[PDB]
DNA sequence: CTTGACAAAAGTGTTAAATTGTGCTATACTGGGAGCTGTCACGGATGC
């Protein structure tokens, strides 16, 4: 269970940061993941997704 | 009643084993991560283990790794954060090796956890040592980590081998470093093992236990009765003071041990009487020689004074001081034979 | 009490001989284990 956010040029985030509803994800603020959860940066599939999670 | 062993058993029971695919993938991802760190070392001009640990700081927890290494290891805002910022200045080809790195780092953990189910099964035949179940198993897993970092999947060998060899070592080291209450270095443990081994063999054969002659004979060159007896003497371990006694459950051991390292009440008045009577018998000597004696034997500053020193402050030569203390000594020897007060203290 | 000459005691520097610490072994090994009874009264936390 997650939400996908494909990117183009690099990213400002690394695997294991948290999240926020419309915070900068990748490509100079191109896409902003809006949700709660853990962030995964995938080079192969060229996407940075977030699985829904609270930071408890 | 909350068993510590079932805890760990069911804890490792949650993560499933790994077949060929998953294993190879893991190892490859790991080496990829490490070599990625090797290039990233040339990136910002840093070291291997530096950036390698900086990765850990961002993965296996953030504040907690730098918070309790103990009071001083490395500063979090200073020698850590600047490494994060310094490697943030890099383009695509560079910045991606970071993600590769951390990925490999996670792969290492997954690898260790997957094969933990082995290490647990390794320390089970190793019980009966100077350490219990968990205590042994953990020190084995410590060997599993090094078994991981040094492993090469390219040799097409199942990790269950290369790991097991490092566990079988780590435990047999863990015993050498714990074992008996007194610390015994490795080589001693080794020689001891060889000795007991020989014992077990020739006792199995001869139909009875050996002697220091035959056991050292079977031990080879340089081994005599005295040496095997010596190492045998060192072999034994101390005995607890909580040791019970006979039929009585109440009777302990250590209550039978006297304190001879503290002066007995008789010895106090003994040394007092000596130090007194001596001072009384000292006053019959010339003001110089009497002082010279207690300066020579250290009744003054608590230290011996060489003839040179006793003569230095008196202006007299060493020879003079010598003759002085001799003469004074025998002049005491006159009175002592008379009074017979200090003729005691003869031990 | 003194001055010089000397053996022995005690010093100090470099080295030979031990003792001690560390590392690795790649076929494949992938969840331990030992159980022990013939109390007894009571006081408190916990569960129906």
């Amino acid at each position: 269970k997650a939400r996908v956010y494909p990117f183009e040029d690099d990213v400002e985030v690394t695997t294991g940061d948290r999240v926020a509803p419309g915070d900068v994800l990748a490509d100079g603020g191109k896409v902003k993941s809006e949700i709660y959860g853990r962030v995964e940066v995938d080079l192969v599939r060229n996407v940075v997704r977030v699985v829904e999670s609270y930071d408890i | 009643t909350s068993d510590p062993v079932r805890q760990y058993l069911h804890e490792i029971g949650q993560v499933p084993l790994l077949t060929l695919e998953e294993e190879i993938d893991l190892a490859r991802k790991v080496e990829e991560g490490m070599e990625a760190i090797k290039k990233l070392s040339e990136a910002t001009g840093l070291d291997q283990e530096l950036i390698r640990e900086v990765v850990r700081a961002k993965i296996l927890g953030t504040a907690r790794i730098q918070k309790i290494p103990g009071l001083k290891e490395k500063p979090d805002p200073k020698t850590v954060e600047e490494v994060d910022g310094k490697l943030k200045s890099l383009p695509k080809e560079l910045k991606r090796y970071l993600h590769i790195a951390r990925e490999g780092e996670a792969a290492r953990q997954h690898l260790i956890e997957a094969n933990l189910r082995l290490v647990v099964s390794i320390a089970k035949k190793y019980t009966g040592r100077g350490l219990s179940f968990l205590d042994l198993i953990q020190e084995g897993n410590q060997g599993l980590i090094r078994a991981v970092e040094k492993f090469e999947y390219k040799r097409r060998f199942k990790f269950s081998t290369y790991a097991t060899w490092w566990i079988r070592q780590a435990i047999n080291r863990a015993i050498a470093d714990q074992a008996r209450t007194i610390r015994i270095p490795v080589h001693m443990v080794e020689t001891i093992n060889k000795l007991s081994r020989t014992a077990r063999q020739l006792q199995q054969e001869l139909g009875r236990e050996p002697s220091y002659e035959e056991i050292a004979e079977a031990m080879g060159p340089g081994w005599d009765a005295k040496r095997v007896e010596e190492t045998l003497k060192i072999a034994q371990e101390p005995v607890s003071l909580e040791t019970p006694i006979g039929d009585e459950k109440d009777s302990f051991y250590g209550d039978f041990i006297p304190d001879e390292n503290l002066p007995s009440p008789v010895e106090a008045a003994a040394q007092s009487l000596l130090s007194e009577e001596l001072e009384k018998a000292l006053s019959k000597l010339s003001e110089r020689e009497a002082m010279v004696l207690k300066l020579r034997k250290g009744l003054i500053d608590g230290r011996e004074h060489t003839l040179e020193e006793v003569g230095a402050y008196f202006g007299v030569t060493r020879e003079r001081i010598r003759q002085i203390e001799n003469k004074a000594l025998r002049k005491l020897k006159y009175h002592e034979s008379r009074t017979r007060k200090l003729r005691d203290f003869l031990e």
